[PDB]
């Protein structure tokens, strides 16, 4: 966690519907946006912090 | 019986990358040819 990995995602078609239905998630909370609205939203960049 | 690239020394470091894109891999061949390009930085 102190060295959390960050991946920069850009210039690609994000597939939120398939991604959110792939595995089992014990916690899933979105703030400032709904999970299903992302299929209709466009963003400059994405940061994936794992 | 074919040239093979083995040296690339252009930048010493690369930090805080702001874009990256790689096209599909291919083979480059190692009467003339003219390659013209127009580079425009707008908006
Ligand atoms: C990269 O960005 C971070 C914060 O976004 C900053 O602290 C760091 O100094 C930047 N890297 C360089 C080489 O300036």
């Amino acid at each position: 966690v102190y060295a959390w990995n960050r991946k920069r995602i850009s210039n690609c078609v994000a597939d939120y519907s398939v991604l959110y239905n792939s595995a089992s998630f014990s916690t899933f909370k979105c703030y400032g946006v709904s999970p299903t609205k992302l299929n209709d939203l466009c963003f400059t960049n994405v940061y994936a912090d794992s | 019986k074919s040239w093979m690239e083995s040296e690339f020394r252009v930048y010493s470091s690369a930090n805080n990358c702001t874009f990256e894109y790689v096209s599909q891999p291919f083979l480059m061949d190692l009467f003339k040819n003219l390659r013209e390009f127009v580079f425009k930085n707008i908006d």
